[PDB]
């Protein structure tokens, strides 16, 4: 099989640029459209990330930063598979998550947010997936917290996520959200989004049958990327 | 026919997945930086750097920024890659950083990249892909940096033609200059407002 | 106006003692069924307790417990109204609550959870309701936990609740549930009770406008007790 | 017309909330416990002590217990109440206590309550109204303790009465019996079985 | 009672700065997003007028400018209540209104409109809510007009009306219609409010009870204000 | 839960109901002007003028102006002021007025306010919180005016360092200067373009 | 992969042992609640029978006890998958069943239904699923029979069935009846089964392109068994 | 996610699916029995009976039932087994069997089997997994044989200390006695009532 170029991305099926109800895109969106191009060797290749150099518990963040404990917190494993858009598995894809900890707390130095600071936990992690476009870690619930946006704002409990795979048409971040939260129907950065399908296609479902008793909760949540055309006649890529 | 994920803000502190040490963190004894070349990389080294400015012309000091480039005879460490040539086996070609919390200042440590090949039998001239992340924005941006001395393959360049306001097109060319003894090029980035970066849909 | 008796008990409105679905009521059911009676000054009456013996911070969950740091978890108020069934305000009920952690754990010898423990969290705190009935409280919304009943069983995030107020007939222990939490549907012990209406009576509802800029969300819950009909003709209770 | 708020069991660990003490917890400076009796408190004190059992009669050793009574003469420290008598001034009338967690026993130092009036001008016989709370219990238990000493009164007791197995009113009698010198009720609680203790609806 | 701030205001039920379809508002509207900002006493406090200062006929547009006879037009009662968010009366609030005549002119000197001026109207008035939030004044129903945003573009019937109360965080400036006027589907004005219930929350509704026999009609209409949240744990105002 | 009642627009002749006089109407005894200097005033009187520009820079000429402002010693004329300090007697701490049909110029005779406590123990510098109602607004804007010769205490204040681009601080500061012997503060708005002043959702 | 425990026995989607209207079972259940215990190797295992041992007519109903004919009754095809609840097939499992013959009598000791005998009839055979979980065998259709429930009972046309396959958790026995079947309705041994679709889980459905012309009907039923959970973090099992 | 197959009763006939020779039933050579051993199994020869009671204490006639153990060295002949040690090849681990329809009585030839791992690196006390099929019975009931001269191993069990009913811990173990040469232990199943064996949900 040849492979054409990636699928045209759908301008429909993500926020746009300019989202007056998100303040701070006000000044960091463009005024002019996005010049489109016909893609060439550029835009279809990627980096590859060998798997030794990660380590053993890049993926757990419950223990990659633990040091006298463990952190406080609710004790999930977030599941799932990275297809591309016509359905194929994305292997050995780099997908790399980053969040706050149950007190909505990020480990950073302009987080001074009154929510208490975890000792153990650092909020981030990363891992490739397999052959079939499984991933899986495991990580501490996290926790709502207020912004300013408008002066009581507040995101719903969210787990940050970027992807890096076969192509760089493909590069993509984004988040995800956890079935049932109340904040996801007043979230002005979720409400960028124009259609009701796409947002609930960011929200991570519970997986109860694959539960640990007595341990920690699951939740499933599955990743789509643009996905390349196959050609059969004239190869114009280069 | 299933749709793409939508895309979300990196946010503010897109830093501590992406970054972890300049969030002062230490998890990974493996970390991902801005320096793309390697003891026996080929190539003339040279440094990137510049700013990236909102429609008030401040700084972006919380954005993060990476790159995809080929090697200097233009061939991607790729799979993808169809060449058929040899790539630089000590070169990743991708790389990662963040602007300076205080200057906004960002840069990366690379090689030039050598021409790589367009469609239809064309010839593309050199350049380095480019996307930015951060507060406010929605959807990563993309871009492109041409270099200055390299004007005769700059104007026959598809991608730079493609682009029928000619004037936009100089917004897309680094300027490059020689410090102490080492190769800069300077690229700043606008995303609103007069000379606004040029940003493709790729 | 002269008081009667407190209304019947609507045993439709509750859970029945005999529940094979919550395993240990198997054995802590009475196989008789209860004796009614018709109340005297013993049934109507009930204990006083003073407020200047509360300390100021037994209704902070936040803080009655805190000793180095603030603990770990999602900052939320709860209030509310305790009314009597025909809507009267209770006034100076005694309110008990405990709850676990935000990791789900609760720091009780009998609890080996996995679950991490916060130093600086105790887990319980009491209150006296105004003369509307009002009640208010802080705390670190608490997580949910797995237990044996079958064994991958999980509670609910939940509140435990206590009850005293102007008569013995209406001492009450109970417990509230988060609007949106999924496990509320695959509970039990929530199962136990009959209608669907009444399982929706214990889940606290998201209160945005009472939410506190940069520091606290806020969840309305209120609680309706048994009430005493008036008395016009015979009065019989002596 | 609202319902009431529907019960859900105290769970295992109705402690925490209920008697942070036992709990080994120190939140509280004021600790409410299984102690009615002060020191001006009038009448003669006693002590009341027992198990509950369960179906295969193994005592439950996570159950709580709180019991509410009037004061020696039979007035309640309660506004409620109606009698006109002047109440004891230095009585709660109202305990708490849990059963150990090894042995299971459960009881409380308090003082013998006095006669108090009943419907329609009658007059019931000395008892103590308890509630039990536990794991596996959905809605507290709520019965009645009356004294073998006091069988006269018994006999006319119109609760007691209006059970009509009569052969179920003795499990409401706990025994008396003078330990070194202190006077103690025993009363064990039977939730399942033989001999089941009746269960009130109040 | 101790209050802490304001209520958040919600965006989203009001109509937005920028609004193409009202013309004027295309150059007077901020390029830049609103900052929003945490409350101090600047924000919650606001000036007090005294009663005795208003004149007796300051409520009844009738009378107050009637010279030789009385104006020409519906004789109509408006009244209603004013209450905060959370359903709290807003005890002596200024009240302030201005209309045109029953031609739909103004007796302002920018107005030339062919509709005839009624040498015994004035147009305005103001009052004090009472205690229980109540307020009410009598005038002539105004007369719809025409307008140049699109060419023949037409105002429905409307009293503009302006409140200062208990914060100037509520300060409000607002317009009213009147229940089945034509015109209010097609006012643009009206049109930059996004929601269908807000656009109703703005229609004085007939009050046929309280008309009076061979005299006037009568309108209620009923105002709604910020509130502000009570303070049970830290106070940060100050 | 209710809604807040919409905003709508004040309109061009937002003068009839508020300010009669500039309308030629006189049906009120008592009319709210621009002046809160009374006879006993205390503070050093001050007169505030400017003009509000639009996205063309044309001034506005049907605009409505509004402030609010604290006495001489930092102290509300308001019940709802919980500082426990006596206020001047004599003092609205309001007023209201119009620009000038022809020229677009507006002004108020006040005093320069003393500073207010901020929130958490702080304490804001000297301002006057002023709001803009005019055709083609349809919601009125907020906003806040400082004195230049208050520096000091400018670069201390809560609400100016909220404002995370520093450069559109400026904007907020009205420039002092003597005219005959009176002291008189220029404060221009613009509500668009280059220079676009704060505005504020308090 | 390494495996962990099985998922959960979901209780309410099987008969609860006390079931009055099945008269047998109120002295053949127990009073106390089953004992849910944490899986070991004891639960995950289970024996291997080989195929050699297995004769060529074992799935053959029809033939595996004809004599000197063959059975009267109506000749049908069973077929469908044996899957794990994750989807996953279940190969080489044992399936064993039994049924009565077409008068709706078994040919067991115990059994005097006037139904008639058939001396060509065995009604028992047995088989191993393939790689892909498939099974298949051959038999005549089973006929309704009377048995003494309420007197005149009647089990609408039934095939026992039973399943020895990867763990002692999955074991499992059952029966399968035929889709159109009026007796369906009213059988108190399938209305033990709460829910409706669980009843319809049982049901064969008539594969009408799988019949074989001149010759046999054929019945599509699939089965599902408990499934095992992977396990990418600590592994407890031993 | 789909659901579990429902499980349904195994019926009165139970035996012509599952026994054949005991139903005078031949259709198959090859038939499976209750003899676990072989000429080479090693280990201890035992013989397991008992009967099964219902609720009035009679037993069940119609029953069937299976179990599941370990070789003599704890090892299960299932590749599911991850002990990395090498099983008995001349033993099958499962038998299965039916009571006699007059007396009741039902038996096993088999090993007495090793002790198995537990979790969490933990020792299990030799066992046998047993289950119970037969009319009435709507769902297998699960249920583990102990031996009683295993005292010191029982003691340390994790599935018999999960069991917080103590009293009904002695109800899972078989009774050990020397017929004439040959080791038995008795095992009887209560369904119902006093003595209930304990069954689980595995
Ligand atoms: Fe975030
Ligand atoms: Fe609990
Ligand atoms: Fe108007
Ligand atoms: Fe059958």
């Amino acid at each position: 099989i040849i492979w054409g170029a990636y699928a045209q991305r759908n301008t429909e099926d993500h926020p746009p640029a300019y989202a007056p109800g998100y303040k701070t895109s006000v000044l960091r969106s463009p005024k002019n459209a996005l010049i489109s191009i016909a893609e060439t060797l550029s835009e279809v290749t990627a980096p590859h990330f060998s798997a030794d150099k990660f380590g053993p518990k890049d993926n757990d963040l419950i223990l990659n930063y633990a040091k006298d404990g463990l952190p406080i917190g609710e004790r999930v494993i977030v599941h799932g598979y990275v297809r591309d858009q016509f359905g194929r598995p994305v292997k050995n894809a780099l997908v790399e998550v980053w969040q706050a900890n149950a007190s909505g707390r990020y480990r950073h130095p302009n987080d001074q947010y009154i929510g208490a600071m975890d000792p153990n936990f650092g909020g981030c992690g990363r891992m490739l997936t397999d052959d079939n476009g499984y991933y899986v870690f495991r990580t501490i619930k996290p926790g709502p917290y207020p912004w300013r946006n408008r002066i009581n704002e507040w995101r719903p409990a969210h787990i940050h996520f970027s992807l890096i795979a076969d192509g760089w048409a493909q590069r993509l971040i984004s988040q995800f959200y956890f079935e049932g939260d109340t904040l996801i129907d007043s979230c002005p950065i979720l409400k960028t989004i124009p259609s009701e399908q796409q947002r609930r296609a960011l929200i991570a479902l519970e997986d109860k049958s694959n539960f640990i008793e007595a341990d920690s909760r699951c939740y499933r949540f599955d990743i789509t990327l643009r996905g390349r055309r196959a050609t059969y006649f004239e190869n114009d890529l280069t | 026919e299933l749709k793409e994920t939508p895309s979300q803000t990196g946010g503010p502190y897109v830093h501590i997945g992406l970054l972890p040490k300049q969030a002062n963190i230490e998890v990974f004894e493996h970390n991902l930086d801005n320096n793309l070349v390697q003891d026996n990389t080929q190539g003339q080294r040279i440094r990137l750097e510049g700013q990236v400015f909102d429609g008030l012309s401040l700084p972006l000091r919380d954005v993060l920024i990476e790159i995809w480039q080929a090697d200097t005879n233009g061939v991607y460490p790729s799979q993808a890659d169809t060449q058929g040539k040899q790539v630089d086996p000590n070169f990743l070609g991708w790389g990662r950083t963040g602007a300076d919390f205080g200057t906004g200042f960002w840069s990366f440590n690379t090689i030039k990249p050598g021409a790589v090949p367009g469609r239809k039998g064309s010839t593309q001239a050199p350049h380095i892909s480019l996307i930015i992340f951060a507060r406010g924005i929605n959807i990563g941006l993309h871009t492109r940096v041409y270099f200055d001395d390299e004007a005769e393959a700059n104007a026959k360049d598809p991608v730079l033609n493609s682009i029928e306001w000619a004037t936009r097109r100089q917004t897309l060319v680094a300027k490059r200059e020689e410090r102490d003894g080492e190769v800069v090029y300077r690229f700043d980035i606008r995303i609103q407002g007069e000379n606004e970066t040029v940003f493709f849909d790729i």
